[PDB]
């Protein structure tokens, strides 16, 4: 529902970005106003009664500090009078994965039983390319928890080879 | 300030946004600058927002138009002058015999009387 | 962990938990500061759970930490729990000590499979004659005592004890869902005045406590009559397991309460969405299975005397022999109220019931029918314009409603006549006569409250 | 870097009023009214059913104790 509500405000910030060059600025204004919004101090002095929408953007203005601009003080005033301000993260999330569409740059993680070094990732890397993208952006992650194998998750696609062949084998088995 | 305006309009529900430092009672009377159209406020919504129920027709009326308060409900002529007239919801004469001769105004919102 | 309360509307509380270690459907949750505890019901992410309280909400702030049990409630069962009051949560209110027993048993449990269904039909004399001639019973079937306001079920119910447990070898357990304290406290110092205490085991979540309580209660009720079921004694057999619960509409009800609270869109009326499978899922493990059996009698509540409503009208599907108490004949001084024309069984069958008594029992029905038919012409019109068989129908049938009037033995505090129990070959032998017209000469004020034939013979005589 | 975020945004907006000294615990703010019912802003101790007393004398009896209000 959340994510639904988000649409329009980040396709409309990605499409404002991109055609004034400033697609790095809005990302990290961004970040910024979706950490402070989720603090809770900071959005209990927010959400007070007797503030109007002028007063919660000059407030994000004042956190905000520089890297602020017309634009931004805008796309806050726009939110603050449909009350939309509470959705922030959800906008910035739709935000960076739009901007990493755009630049045909998708993200992958690497989940092993083992630490792996440079050569195994590279050579992953390499493999991956063949999804035919501009680069991936390999996190991994040890978990013990698993006996032997990797895992990645590349959006919503995920490939196993690990101790799941044991539940694959049991479900036969049964 | 008391005064606000006009931000939505269906039928003959009509809201007003006042100053959330200004926000009037329930049941206070509004008139709308520059017409003749008594306004009584039913619920508030918050946010300085009110919303209020129109004695009379609408057609006309169009948003962001200025309405100033009256800080009252709504208050008709009493007294001896009254006898023999014909008026409105609003105390007025619809006879065509002049306006009402008394000064003697009271609001038509009151308690009923105690146990006591 | 732990987490904290972030909403209170009513009933349902609602918590919020860590994203790692929220809790599962049913389980069990204890308010730290106060001895509230919390059952969930949803999960609706993000961390958060919706529950709903077994006890008073009153009181309560947000952000009270809550602590996790991991586990669904846990009564105690066995032996010890027999001459005991409980509520709930399975805690003595009877002020006689803790319980003696250490067994638990989770009061969420799947129905017994398909596989395991063992039906009887082996019949069970009540000595009340209509009951017995035109509704029998079946040991190990399911009873239901439809009925409005006031008309009389909850004295049937203990009528069928009296004259079943007191002669019954075998435990039983009585489970009030939602009625008034004081027939519980008659009850329980009637059990307590004869000697017959040990024998039952009672739980009690009644009227006046919150719509938690009423809900999760007959589920204990009958956990612990599945373990006393599902139990052996070396060298020795299953036991044979009464089961009485009183108005179990009232579990629907105390679930319409806290249904749109749960965030639902209300159905037909202003029921749930999931009536029929809430009723169904409690309604399934009342069976009896091949280890034990459990017999099961139950008083239904008709809200506004319609038999339409959906909670009775689903009801009906999951019950054996039906009894219909009508207000009509409650007002009109007949007691029993027992309706005869809407009272049904499967135990009424020539084969099993013999051809003789069906034979009996159809002819009365269809002298009842012919009557409730003939009813409104002989109020625009006459009695002298019908045939003579038709005003000879109408006698008799004023007779046969007449003679199902009983004197129970304990309705005698609000008349005062002695009770009685009439055999089945009397009901009978009394109706073969009565149809046959050799009692056309008795007045029909002899045939009311009365036992066997011979009292209205003697009755008539009086006269 | 998230956290750091954090704590700088928690040195640039300096202690914002102590959130208004923590808004007082037992405090609130009527937002709506209508009909009767009330809803008010911020009585974080507001227990179940409790008797609130508004500025003229009046009293309330709290019915709902949602996450950001409570119903009167
Ligand atoms: N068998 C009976 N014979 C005569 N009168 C009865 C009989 N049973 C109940 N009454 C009366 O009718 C009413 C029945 O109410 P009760 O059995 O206590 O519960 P319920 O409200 O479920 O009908 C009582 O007033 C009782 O005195
Ligand atoms: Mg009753």
């Amino acid at each position: 529902e959340l994510l639904t509500l988000a649409r329009p405000y980040a396709k409309a910030a990605f499409a404002y970005a991109s055609e004034q060059g400033a697609t790095d600025n809005w990302s990290n204004a961004l970040q910024v106003l979706s950490a402070a919004v989720q603090d809770e101090a900071f959005s209990a002095y927010l959400n007070r009664p007797e503030l109007t929408p002028a007063e919660q953007v000059k407030l994000f203005a004042k956190v905000l500090g520089e890297d602020q601009s017309q634009a931004v003080s805008n796309f806050l005033t726009l939110l603050a009078d449909n009350d939309r301000l509470v959705l922030l993260p959800e906008i910035a999330a739709e935000y960076e994965q739009l901007k990493s569409q755009n630049n045909n740059n998708v993200d992958v993680v690497i989940e092993s039983a083992f630490p792996l070094t440079a050569e195994q990732e590279q050579l992953l890397k390499s493999a991956l390319e063949k999804r035919f993208n501009s680069t991936v952006t390999v996190s991994v992650e040890v978990k013990p928890e698993l006996i032997a194998g990797v895992v990645i998750r590349a959006g919503d696609q995920v490939i196993d080879d690990s101790a799941l062949n044991k539940l694959e084998k049991m479900r036969t088995r049964l | 300030m008391s005064s606000g305006r006009i931000i939505q309009i269906i039928g003959a529900v009509i809201d007003v946004e006042f100053e959330r430092t200004s926000v009037p009672k329930i049941y206070d009377a509004l008139q709308v600058d520059g017409t003749e159209t008594t306004l009584e406020v039913q619920q508030q919504l918050g946010d300085g927002v009110v919303r209020t129920i129109a004695m009379g027709s609408t057609e006309g009326l169009k948003r962001g138009l200025t309405v100033t308060s009256t800080n009252a409900p709504i208050s008709v002529p009493v007294g001896t002058a009254t006898l023999g007239r014909i008026m409105d919801v609003l105390g007025r004469p619809i006879d065509e015999a002049g306006p009402v001769a008394t000064e003697e105004r009271l609001p038509i919102h009151r308690q009923a009387p105690s146990y006591a | 962990s732990s987490g904290r309360i972030i909403q209170i509307i009513g009933a349902v509380i609602d918590v919020e938990f860590e994203r790692t270690s929220v809790p599962k459907i049913y389980d069990a949750l204890q308010v730290d500061g106060t001895e509230t505890t919390l059952e969930v019901q949803q999960q609706l992410g993000d961390g958060v759970v919706r529950t709903i309280a077994m006890g008073s909400t009153e009181g309560l702030k947000r952000g009270l930490t809550v602590t996790s049990t991991n586990a669904p409630i846990s009564v105690p069962v066995g032996t010890a729990t027999l001459g005991r009051i409980m509520d709930v949560l399975g805690r003595p209110i009877d002020e006689a000590g803790p319980v003696a027993t250490e067994e638990r048993l989770p009061i969420h449990r799947q129905a017994p499979s398909y596989a395991e269904q063992a039906a009887s039909t082996d019949l069970l004399e009540t000595g009340i004659k209509v009951i017995d001639l035109l509704c029998p019973f079946a040991k190990g079937g399911k009873v239901g005592l439809f009925g409005g306001a006031g008309v009389g079920k909850t004295v049937n119910m203990m009528e069928l004890i009296n004259n079943i447990a007191k002669a019954h070898s075998g435990l039983s357990v009585f489970a009030g869902v939602g009625e008034r304290t004081r027939e519980g406290n008659d009850f329980y110092h009637e059990m307590k005045d004869s000697n017959v205490l040990d024998k039952v085991a009672m739980v009690y979540g009644q009227m006046n406590e919150p719509p938690g309580n009423r809900l999760r209660v007959a589920l204990t009720g009958l956990t612990m009559a599945e373990y006393f079921r599902d139990e052996k004694d070396e060298n020795g057999k299953g036991r044979d397991v009464l089961l009485f619960v009183d108005n179990i509409y009232r579990y629907t009800l105390a679930g319409t309460e806290v249904s749109a609270l749960l965030g639902r869109m209300p159905s037909a009326v202003g029921y749930q969405p999931t009536l029929a499978e809430e009723m169904g899922v409690l309604q399934e493990r009342i069976t009896s299975t091949k280890s034990g059996s459990i017999t099961s009698i139950q008083a239904v509540y008709v809200p506004a005397d319609d038999l339409t409503d959906p909670s009775p009208a689903t009801t009906f599907a999951h019950l054996d022999a039906t009894v219909v108490l009508s207000r009509d004949i409650a007002s009109s001084g007949i007691y029993p109220a027992i309706d005869p024309l809407d009272s049904t069984s499967r135990q009424l069958d020539p084969l099993v019931v013999g051809q003789e008594h069906y034979e009996i029992a159809r002819a009365v029905q269809n002298v009842l029918q012919r009557y409730k038919e003939l009813k409104d012409i002989i109020a625009i019109l006459g009695m002298d314009e019908l045939a003579e068989e038709d005003k000879l129908v109408v006698y008799r049938a004023r007779k046969i409603q007449r003679f199902f009037s009983q004197p129970f033995h304990v309705a005698e505090v609000f008349t005062g006549a002695p009770g009685k129990l009439v055999p089945l070959k009397e009901t009978i032998r009394g109706f073969k006569g009565l149809l046959a017209g050799e009692y056309d000469h008795i007045p029909e004020q002899a045939f009311y409250m009365v036992g066997g034939i011979d009292e209205v013979i003697a009755k008539a005589e009086k006269l | 870097q998230l956290n750091p975020s954090e704590i700088s945004a928690l040195i640039k907006q300096r202690i914002g009023d102590l959130d208004t000294s923590a808004t007082a615990k037992n405090e609130g703010t009527i937002v709506m009214v209508s009909d009767g019912i009330v809803r008010i802003h911020g009585l974080a101790d507001a227990m179940y059913g409790e008797m609130i007393e508004f500025d003229g004398g009046l009293f309330g009896m709290a019915l709902n104790l949602e996450q950001d209000s409570v119903g009167a």
